[PDB]
Formats: structure tokens, C-alpha cells, sequence
């Protein structure tokens, strides 16, 4: 039984990760989040959780 | 202001399922074969 | 687990079994138990028996 | 020994990072002035 939760995944799909590029129309799935854009360095800030 | 209220709400209806089990179809597409992942993505289509 | 070969039923529900390794989830049960042949079948959403 | 809760006992509902939003949802929360008890000790 899986479940979709709020938090952090925690047991995840096995397979080789890659680098980062910035700044380019790349595709990319961080850890199941899936999209496509731009990647780049924000100057928000996240509270650590 | 009124149009800024029409264009808020059209796209404030994107946040909605329509009776799929999933807003976004990206996570549909990404967890479902596309026969079953089809039945869901009518619904969504249909809402939007 | 897919290409074991060796497993009578298999069916998912809420994903795809071939989709399965690259979804990524917050956590996973596991139940074990063993029952007779005729109602394997009553292990199902939405079944009476 | 019954104190009166003013506008306090609001949790971060979620973990989605938001900021000059206005975001409305419904969950367990402490209505503004409640009554609460004061067990003293
Ligand atoms: C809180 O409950 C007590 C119970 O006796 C009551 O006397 C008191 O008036 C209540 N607080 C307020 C603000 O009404």
C-alpha cells in the first residue's frame, strides 16, 4: 500500500540521478516532482522542513 | 477590475479535479498507463 | 518484483506495475498473510465475500 | 482558572512554500478567543 502525502518522500524510485545545469529549457523530475523550465538560483528563503 | 477577476478565476480553475484523482496531468500521465490514464484525462478535459 | 515470472496475480490499482519504478512515494505498507485458491479474487476494492 | 485564548495557536497547516498570498484552508485550528483552562501547579 503507497500513499500521496504533504510530506517528504520518503522511499523512492531506484535509479541513477545526474547533474544540474542552470539557466536552460531543460526537463527535469526532482525526486517525483515532474516539470519543465528554467532552472535557476532563487533568492528566497525556505524555512529548513 | 473585472477583468482581472475573470482571468484570476480561469486560472484559479486550474487547481481543480473535476472528479480525476489528480489536478495536474503530468502526475496522471507519470503513474498510469495511457488506456486507464485516458479516463482520467477526459474528466479533467471536460472540466477545463 | 515485475519480471519475476513466478507470481500468480500482480494487478495495481492506483499506478501502472511498469510505471512503478519510477514513481517515488511518501511511505509503504506491507501486509503478509496466506489464504486458499477461490478467494484470491476477494482481494479487491469493493468485493464481498 | 479559565483564561480567555486571544489570537493565538496558528500553525503552518502545510509544507508549500507561499509568501504575499492570502491563502485560505480549513483544518483544526484554535478559535480566537476560546476558553481555555488555567491548571496551575
Ligand atoms: C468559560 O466557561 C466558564 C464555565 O463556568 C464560564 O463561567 C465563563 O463565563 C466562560 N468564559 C466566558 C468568556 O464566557
Amino acid at each position: 500500500s503507497f500513499e500521496l502525502l504533504h510530506a517528504p518522500a520518503t522511499v523512492c524510485g531506484p535509479k541513477k540521478s545526474t547533474n544540474l545545469v542552470k539557466n536552460k529549457c531543460v526537463n527535469f523530475n526532482f525526486n517525483g516532482l515532474t516539470g519543465t523550465g528554467v532552472l535557476t538560483e532563487s533568492n528566497k528563503k525556505f524555512l529548513p522542513f | 477590475n473585472q477583468n482581472a477577476q475573470a482571468l484570476n478565476t480561469l486560472v484559479k480553475q486550474l487547481s481543480s479535479n473535476f472528479g480525476a484523482i489528480s489536478s495536474v496531468l503530468n502526475d496522471i500521465l507519470s503513474r498510469l498507463d495511457p488506456p486507464e490514464a485516458e479516463v482520467q484525462i477526459d474528466r479533467l478535459i471536460t472540466g477545463r | 518484483l515485475y519480471n519475476s515470472a513466478s507470481f500468480s496475480t500482480f494487478k495495481c490499482y492506483g499506478v501502472s506495475p511498469t510505471k512503478l519504478n519510477d514513481l517515488c512515494f511518501t511511505n509503504v505498507y506491507a501486509d503478509s498473510f496466506v489464504i486458499r485458491g477461490d478467494e484470491v479474487r476477494q482481494i479487491a476494492p469493493g468485493q464481498t465475500g | 482558572a479559565y483564561t480567555n485564548s486571544f489570537t493565538r495557536g496558528v500553525y503552518y497547516p502545510d509544507k508549500v512554500f507561499r509568501s504575499s498570498v492570502l491563502h485560505s484552508t480549513q483544518d483544526l485550528f484554535l478559535p480566537f478567543f476560546s476558553n481555555v483552562t488555567w491548571f496551575h501547579a
